[PDB]
């Protein structure tokens, strides 16, 4: 029903303008509106626009920053966001309300940031399986993905082929303002001196690919 | 405005789910539930809590007045443990309640506990971070804790838990230690307890560089 | 309610017309002096005629009201170093209290000519950080005008900031200093920008602070 | 005319604070009490002291005959701690009391010390500027000397103090040595030591 | 009947926030524009919006800087100049429109100008009337006041005593960004050698005070 | 969007002024006229091209039609001796003129020249602008040239006009020659030739 | 009547999902195609899609690399760029085709870039003017996509702006200069705001004589 | 497939051009023109060589047979100066031909010359760079030379050059060359020859 897009990273102070396509539903039959969730955090309403022209609507905690449009042509809601600041990071969703109490329908959802922080792309350090991060037939081993300040990276292991005892964290917003993630599989401890394992990085905004061998 | 509460609910699957949105002033009128899994758009349970959304099993029903209401889930199944959150139209805002989680009970599991000492480039760097590793335990009430030539460490560590996972079958949790290189050089002693309720004491792991 | 203008620095024995437009309904005018308590200077009946003057500025104030324009008015004349003050327009309450007050006009009496800052940015280096904390800032100098706002980020840094009012020094100019604590391990990962405003000299002054510490 | 006492009244959060106006003249009217809060012009708290001002919490009371008056405040606030100022009806002057200060009481700690030295464009211009900072240290009694070579300086520098935050309710300094260019280059090692009640022997920080 | 502010010197690619109060009529009854005078230029109309709101309209030359709005409550027209150019710098007027075609009333207006320059007061260099800038019974003497970026300057020959034949030339600007102008007087040229004239060079926004001596230095 | 004929009107007063707008854009709408004194806002005078504005002496009148239309004054006063605007309308933009002055007609007459060398203070400073001065001229139709060596200037001068001394009605003009300090003493003879009505041929004074 | 996206900085065997939705014309009354630009060069069509049900074309260059289809519920074409090569750096156009002979309304254009080096942002190097001209060096930033004004365009007249070029590290280098009265420097001063998109970076330098 | 001629046009505005599309393959059929601005997509000017495109003026007719055809422009106007391109429909593909650039002619002018040594950031990064810019000339015919300690310098620098602007069809260019800091160093002398059109001699500018 809803695709979006029109999000990224600007510095505090600039701007980004949003904005959701609809399909299925006729986008000009229903209101519409915006919600956003900083990561780690619930979901919080932004603005949003009553079935028919102009009421628009909007949060105490955006006002005077954001502004929205509906074009009833292109089928698309848009979200202009000015003069942005840090809190201002949050997923936003584009959603199709119900009445006017329910939001019957959402988007994927599109990551905008706010941030000082220029793209930078991850470095990788193995965790390794060692002798010490072994213990009788079961062995630890994975790496360490840091100093990244966009957060859309994904890691698999062995190219996809490993998938079995993975388990990734949600990256972590460190003090420097740069992310962090780990990602480790549990195997076998006779896989150790055999098996080779690579930890396939890939970061999306900074075109980085990192492929490192741990055992 | 309105808060939501048991901050965790934990049920074992098959399960009745109660979820409950208070008032902290008054705002009467029908709130709706939605709900929430890492990486994915939240999706609508009930038009309301007295009502049922188009694609929700028929598990899930809303109930309640003015200004206290509940989502009752007569059973659960492992795909309904998501965050729940609640949608109160307040004047013409719409306003979002804090959520939630429902987190899958089984019994208790204590952690396998690993120790990841620094990587060698991130000593060329002039960094150094340690990890400790928690694998396969449950619930989420691991306290781990770090510590240099037995002093406790604060201030210095970060934390990530994962979602319950189906194939684990429950938690994992990543505690990173960090230090400059001049620190990590400094102290011989890397060791980190990790208290947990499957534990019949604190265990603790360690290593000297 | 109170909305005032008309202040500015003049040469000694110079003048000035200050005044205050304003809602509803006796009005006066009370002035701080930096470091000083509140003088009562003037006043003025409601209706017309019935004014009243400190004797500290007898000779030398004159307080009008003009009825059409709801504007008060106070034409200082031969003005002194010692009349330096904010002053504030006020709204009476019969005959015992001032119950709204303007924001306050400063008025500068002094034979300095207007000089803008100069801004010398303060790098935390990398020896006078601690741990996790870092003080950057910067020092705002040589400025006759005392009034000099500064933010940091464009007003995006607002957490940890510690502006210190402005002290004169020998040479009779202004000197402000303005720091921020931050964490160190951004540094060298986001830098810091220090606006440095003085609406009197039209100078304007972003500088960037950076931990320039070994080459 | 009347005066005002203590000039500075140190109270915990929820304690009742009292502030005096004293005779000075033979002055006999309910007077008024003001609160003036930094950066900010001052408001009425009470409408005589003998009432009280639209709106102020019922916290606030003046109270007193002729012409000794005290205010009180029930029980301090953050929102409290501000200059307050009396005043009165003289003939047909109206006047205005020095006034008092409320500060916040709170547990007392060392600053952070912080020594930054002059900038290339600030030595390029001639001056030298080295500046010390103390952060968020309570209560406002630290004592900074500079010294340049182990020599104790004095008569060349300037200091600021900031308020006391909304927070934390400490405060920062700002001590400024200068220097000419010239003094800068002729000496080399640059140090500032702090004498606070937080700290127990004397902070020195220093660069060259 | 229609008094503005909000005007003041900005800096390239900032921003201003001007504002006019309404007096005598209901303001939301009448639609209202800003005018803008450049020096030297004639009347330039920059934006409108209707009685009641909305309905705003630009003119092409501010199209994404200017924006123009009313605040119905506060009976205020409000105009926010955004990206200021250089070319920006007008006496800005706000004006009370006669049905959709004509302005009846016009407001005080209010000065604003766009500069990088920072605030610097005059510097004042006589010109003599020498022997050879004095013909028969004429001599020209005179000061030109120079490099003082704002403009407002008042120049008073004898401190107004000097009132009649006092030649006063309006400023221009400089490329370098500063301003300059001339000021001369016409006085018997018996009077040189005795009579010694004094420019008094006022700048308010810069305190700045310069009395100068003009003398026959041939 | 429509101009105006003539660029400059010159009347005595007590005359009668005549000033045109004309087609330029097929803009079937009647127009306003306006006047504006130095200093001041600009002020109605007729409530569109059919009647008179509010106060204003019936001595103004607009008329015309379609694209095309004029402004009469039946006879001048000295308060009528200013910049007069017709405004116009355009679907829902509004426009304006570029303005016709109306001068006070008065005796023909030169300059009087006088050139005047940079100031020491002003060469010690890296200048040396020229001043050359133009008095009590009429009309204000003066052209003036700067040589050095005499070699005739352009791109480095500038020029000032007062407005007409409604005493004698006669023009004063300045212009201003710059040059930099090195180059006024590479040089050594500095010229202005004046151009007027008055004069029989142009007048040059000069010095080193 | 063409709106495009979905450009970006892709690695070498990497690939790239380019869209464009129909703005006015009915997307299902018109046939439609991709064309692109490399810098440099003139106009190379890649693909398209026919009116009716498939019938897809693709040029030589592009065949096995790329998949070309359209979504005639949502109005938008797709472009589907797999195993791509530095040689598919070019701008993407979208056209609509008038029978079977022109394109008569085009897009806005969407670049794709293909390349070994990771996203960076440029260093800035102000060339003090010591009539008078002066700039900034903007360089070793490697994504193309770069903006530079003046004075927030605040100053917009004789600026001249030089595409960049690379450098042997395969990083490049633009240059901007604007030309102003000698008699301004040491009166006014002035910024060049240096903007690089996909990189985050903003850079805002102080320009004087020196 | 077809090739175009001329490589390059050079018009003033107002005079007529044309551009061939000629025969390479034995295609025949009826072909399109289309015009590119710098910075924009392409817009098509005919609905093949018979027809105009909608919204394009009739200034501009397509015309030839078989595999050889022209673009007719009977007056050129500033909007019309842009690159020009042909395209056919062979078998299946669509085809389009190299295309050709119309430029405003006007008068040879010799650039203006200025050096910009490297600032102090430029070096303690550890690279030199040193630009010359050479501003509004024309023809786009200028050469230029880096001369270091009188050596002369090729290979290490690179060019870039404007287009044309639209007030004034004159060109800009920015030679970069590029030393290490080290190599800067090294030298002394750092020099920038330009030979053009509208110069006598070599234009030499210098920092050292």
């Amino acid at each position: 029903q809803l695709l979006e897009s029109g999000g990224g990273l600007v510095q505090p102070g600039g701007s980004l303008r949003l904005s959701c396509a609809a399909s299925g539903f006729t986008f000009t039959s229903y209101a519409m509106s915006w919600v956003r969730q900083a990561p780690g955090k619930g979901l919080e309403w932004v603005s949003g626009i009553s079935y028919g022209s102009g009421d628009t609507y909007y949060a105490d905690s955006v006002k005077g920053r954001f502004t929205i449009s509906r074009d009833n042509s292109k089928n698309t809601l848009y979200l202009q966001m000015n003069s942005l600041r840090a809190e201002d990071t949050a997923v936003y969703y584009c959603a199709r309300s119900r009445g006017s109490q329910t939001f019957d329908y959402w988007g994927q959802g599109t990551l905008v940031t706010v941030s000082s922080a220029s793209t930078k792309g991850p470095s990788v350090f193995p965790l390794a399986p060692s002798s010490k991060s072994t213990s009788g037939g079961t062995a630890a081993l994975g790496c360490l993905v840091k100093d990244y300040f966009p957060e859309p990276v994904t890691v698999s292991w062995n190219s996809g082929a490993l998938t079995s005892g993975v388990h990734t964290f949600p990256a972590v917003l460190q003090s420097s303002g740069l992310y962090s993630l780990s990602s480790v599989v549990t195997v076998p401890s006779s896989s150790l001196g055999t098996q080779t394992y690579i930890c396939n990085v890939n970061h999306k905004p900074s075109n980085t690919k990192v492929d490192k061998k741990v055992e | 405005v309105l808060t939501q509460s048991p901050a965790t609910l934990s049920l074992s699957p098959g399960e009745r789910a109660t979820l409950s949105c208070r008032a902290s002033q008054s705002v009467s009128r029908s709130l709706a539930w939605y709900q929430q899994k890492p990486g994915q758009a939240p999706r609508l349970l009930i038009y309301g809590s007295s009502n049922r959304a188009t694609g929700i099993p028929a598990r899930f029903s809303g109930s309640g007045s003015g200004t206290d209401f509940t989502l009752t889930i007569s059973s659960l199944e492992p795909e309904d443990f998501a965050v729940y959150y609640c949608q109160q139209r307040i004047h013409t805002s719409w306003t979002f309640g804090q959520g939630t989680k429902v987190e899958i009970k089984r019994t208790v599991a204590a952690p396998s506990v690993f120790i990841f000492p620094p990587s060698d480039e991130q000593l060329k760097s002039g960094t150094a971070s340690v990890v400790c590793l928690l694998n396969n335990f449950y619930p989420r009430e691991a306290k781990v804790q770090w510590k240099v030539d037995n002093a406790l460490q604060s201030g210095n560590s970060q934390e990530s838990v994962t979602e319950q996972d189906s194939k684990d079958s429950t938690y994992s949790l990543s505690s990173t230690l960090t230090l400059s290189k001049a620190d990590y050089e400094k102290h011989k002693v890397y060791a980190c307890e990790v208290t947990h309720q499957g534990l019949s004491s604190p265990v603790t792991k360690s290593f000297n560089r």
